[PDB]
């Protein structure tokens, strides 16, 4: 039962850069046999965990070139060499000679576009769903980087809290650019009491926050 | 058969050379016949026939790290003793 | 918790004997061009929380090819002089050295002579170990090794035991000719005239179908014995094990119109051994080869 | 045919106890580790136990030494693990794991995680209402998957035909216990008065099967 201590935590790095990923044993991982079972991991959100490195250097099958690890005793490195977006997700260090194994703490690769503008849209809820007796309306935030953006529901000029729920989905594995999607929630007694309806998104790539509304009916 | 030598000794063995020796009456052979091989590969021996004056014989040209057999047979006018036998190898690492 | 050790991805066997008791199967093999001795060593360990001591059976098999050769005797007058070599005595030993390492049995314990042989080695929980010199008995142990080998005209007996070593010698015994039976000590023995002044040198000398398989082809060796660890102490320890033979010369040399004459020139070339030297790792259960010879 | 193919998904109510599959193909376990992994969706990654099948020799983690009991099958082809007094610590993605070391090249082969869910408030099938589109150059649409449980669902347009574009947004748990995602996809404004767009949701816990056409 040995620590494995990841560093960084973090690692942004741009279309091209180079990454190197740290990852320190509290003991020396060499098995009595002589080869030293450290390995790395890459997880793909929504994915298993996939094996790049086995036993610090020999790579694995169907490993692109760009991957090469190294490191010695208890110190490690793993080293990609034209980082690109398809290679984006967590990384995790495994060592496999000493019972019980343990991962490491992970690494989070996330790229460095060229700053983008978030693509807004809106969408009134379905005349279906007014028949349950709720209403929903969502405003989508489209491909946009960086991460940061703040979303603010106005109903009539007045502002909703506690009432929208907001969801991410995790960075592309082409444009590396995110998407938003706000979901404000109310009853269908309260949607009809108004007509006005807006979401506000206020971004940094965007010169005054931009707002999408529309009007009921 | 005729009665053979004794006491076959194989001394100063180097990488590449030896020496056999051995003990025979003043005058009871005419020649000798030594015959040396590579464990049992018959076929890559050779013969060397000596006077039956000398006792020792110095082997030369042979493959480092290498085992070696000995058959030296004395002989006195067509019949012939029955050889005596030596194993040794050579120095350095066989590859 | 966790207390079975291995690497990540280790093909580790292991047949569960019932309650805290468990073998672990290990095997390795060793070729030899230079001796042609190949070794099929098992290495079966005994896992036993009940006893006090670690325990591997080692079950020693395989070929020792018996360098059997006929040739002719180059050189002047040994025109009709014609050499035999072939295999007395194969040799199967194993020593070690560690003094916190015992044997504690072997197989065959006693000197058997019959064509073949096969004997059993069983293992109750608790450190009981007996054998029976059959593979007749069903199951009255939690795991049973057994060792077969067929030794024609040969005798097996053990030469050298004690607490760090045991070494066998399947030496040669009685041999069936068309003229009766014949010793391994007679002079004349494998002997023949061949027909003329013109024959091979393989024809001075008895055919293949009369030679048993230990001198024409070779020998299978098939020996079991166990050693004891005291649990603690020394974490590895290193033996020995050696595959070998020992030639006998037969020179046969001819007289026309008069007889065959024939002399035997006994341990010429003896201790014709292939040693593997093996190192155990009590912890992890484990063999790895140190070197050979 | 996958190698290591795992259970499916999963609910049990807190304090009682689940078992999930693994069932492996491959030449022969029996000689093979078999492990297991668990992952919090805090990215934690933690190695839990393995479990020669032949032998049921165990070897786990002293975390899981109380919480999970490994088992396999030789009759078949599977192995098994058991979790004990189930919390909400629990509630997590469980995968199983197994490598191969050989000589020459090394394999190492995963499941595709088995969700195991702890909660008490039953089984819902998901609603889905269609999200009309209104724009530039560019029209969104997409369809809204409101109130389901447990996680997850499987939203797939025009049955795979469509796959650029399309981002599918993770469940949010609103305030009433209940799941809610949405799913868009950018396509252009040309195509909307000739292409048909249909979402296929499917919750395989509630056996729901939903395929909505979405239009402006």
């Amino acid at each position: 039962d040995v620590l494995m201590t990841q560093t960084p935590l973090s690692l942004p790095v741009s279309l091209g850069d180079q990454a190197s990923i740290s990852c320190r044993s509290s003991q020396t991982i060499v098995y009595s046999d002589g080869n030293t079972y450290l390995e790395w991991y890459l997880q793909k959100p929504g994915q298993s965990p996939k094996l790049l490195i086995y036993k610090v250097s020999n790579r694995f099958s169907g490993v692109p070139d760009r991957v090469s690890g190294s490191g010695s005793g208890t110190d490690f490195t793993l080293k990609i060499s034209r980082v690109e977006a398809e290679d984006l997700g967590v990384y995790y260090c495994f060592q496999g000679s000493h019972v019980p194994y343990t991962f490491g703490g992970g690494t989070k690769l996330e790229i460095k576009r060229t700053v983008a503008a978030p693509s807004v849209f809106i969408f009134p809820p379905s005349d279906e769903q007014l028949k349950s007796g709720t209403a929903s309306v969502v405003c989508l935030l489209n491909n946009f980087y960086p991460r940061e953006a703040k979303v603010q529901w106005k109903v009539d000029n007045a502002l909703q809290s506690g009432n929208s729920q907001e969801s991410v989905t995790e960075q592309d594995s082409k444009d590396s650019t995110y998407s938003l999607s706000s979901t404000l929630t109310l009853s269908k007694a309260d949607y009809e009491k108004h007509k006005v309806y807006a979401c506000e998104v206020t971004h940094q790539g965007l010169s005054s926050p931009v707002t999408k509304s529309f009007n009921r009916g | 058969m005729l009665p053979a030598p004794k006491n076959l000794v194989v001394s100063r063995v180097t990488e590449d050379s030896a020496r056999l020796s051995w003990t025979a009456p003043d005058a009871a052979f005419d020649s000798f016949h030594i015959e040396y091989a590579e464990p049992w590969v018959w076929g890559e021996a050779i013969v060397l026939t000596v006077p039956g004056s000398e006792r020792s014989y110095d082997l030369t040209g042979l493959k480092p790290g290498t085992e070696y057999v000995v058959f030296i047979g004395g002989v006195k006018g067509g019949h012939n003793s029955t050889p005596l036998s030596a194993i040794f190898t050579t120095g350095g690492h066989h590859h | 918790s966790a207390h079975h050790h291995h690497h990540h991805g280790s093909n580790t066997n292991i047949e569960n004997i019932g309650d805290g008791a468990e073998v672990i199967k290990r095997t390795e093999d060793v070729s030899s061009k230079k001796w042609g001795v190949t070794q099929n060593v098992q290495f079966d360990f005994v896992k036993d929380k009940k006893y006090n001591k670690d325990a591997l059976i080692v079950k020693m098999q395989g070929f020792i090819n018996s360098r059997t050769s006929f040739s002719d005797v180059k050189g002047s007058g040994y025109e009709l002089t014609k050499r035999m070599i072939w295999p007395f005595q194969y040799n199967i030993g194993l020593t070690t050295k560690d003094p916190n390492v015992s044997l504690i049995n072997y197989l065959p314990k006693n000197k058997i002579e019959t064509t073949d042989v096969g004997q059993t080695l069983g293992y109750n929980i608790g450190g009981n170990f007996q054998s029976a010199p059959s593979i007749g008995g069903n199951g009255s142990f939690n795991y049973s090794k057994t060792i077969s080998y067929t030794q024609k005209s040969y005798v097996s007996e053990v030469d050298k035991q004690n607490s760090k070593s045991v070494k066998w010698g399947v030496k040669a015994n009685e041999f069936v000719t068309p003229d009766g039976k014949k010793s391994a000590h007679d002079r004349y023995l494998f002997v023949q005239s061949p027909n003329g002044p013109t024959g091979s040198a393989r024809e001075y000398f008895a055919p293949d179908n009369q030679l048993p398989p230990l001198v024409q082809s070779g020998f299978n060796p098939s020996f079991i014995t166990t050693l004891s660890h005291e649990k603690g102490s020394s974490d590895t320890s290193e033996f020995e094990l050696s595959y070998g033979r020992n030639l006998d010369i037969t020179y046969a040399t001819l007289f026309p119109r008069t007889g065959i004459y024939a002399e035997r020139k006994h341990n010429a070339f003896v201790n014709r051994n292939f040693v593997v030297r093996y190192k155990v790792n009590w912890k992890t259960h484990e063999i790895k080869v140190k070197g050979h010879n | 045919q996958v190698q290591l193919q795992q259970s499916g998904a999963e609910l049990m109510n807190p304090g009682a106890s689940v078992k999930i599959s693994c069932k492996s193909t491959g030449y022969k376990f029996s000689s093979y580790w078999i492990e297991w992994v668990k992952q919090r969706p805090g990215h934690g990654l933690e190695w839990m136990g393995e479990i020669l099948p032949g032998s049921g020799s165990t070897n786990h983690n002293e975390k899981f030494k109380g919480k999970a009991i490994f088992t396999a099958d030789a009759s078949s082809n599977t192995a098994y693990m058991e979790l004990s007094s189930l919390t909400s610590e629990d509630s997590a993605v469980y995968y199983c794991a197994r490598t191969i070391s050989t000589a020459t090249d090394w394999f190492a082969y995963w499941g595709q995680g088995t969700l195991v869910t702890v909660s008490a408030a039953s089984t819902k099938g998901p609603s889905v209402f269609p999200l009309a589109p209104s724009s530039g150059g560019t029209a969104a649409l997409g369809c809204l998957v409101k109130d389901y449980f447990p996680e997850p669902v499987t939203v797939s347009w025009n049955s795979g035909a469509l796959t650029s574009g399309v981002h599918t947004f993770p469940a949010v748990l609103q305030s009433s216990g209940l799941y809610s995602l949405s799913s868009v996809v950018t396509v252009p404004s040309s195509s909307l008065g000739t292409q048909t767009y249909i979402c296929n949701v499917n919750h395989k816990p509630s056996n729901t099967k939903v395929d909505k056409k979405v239009e402006p």
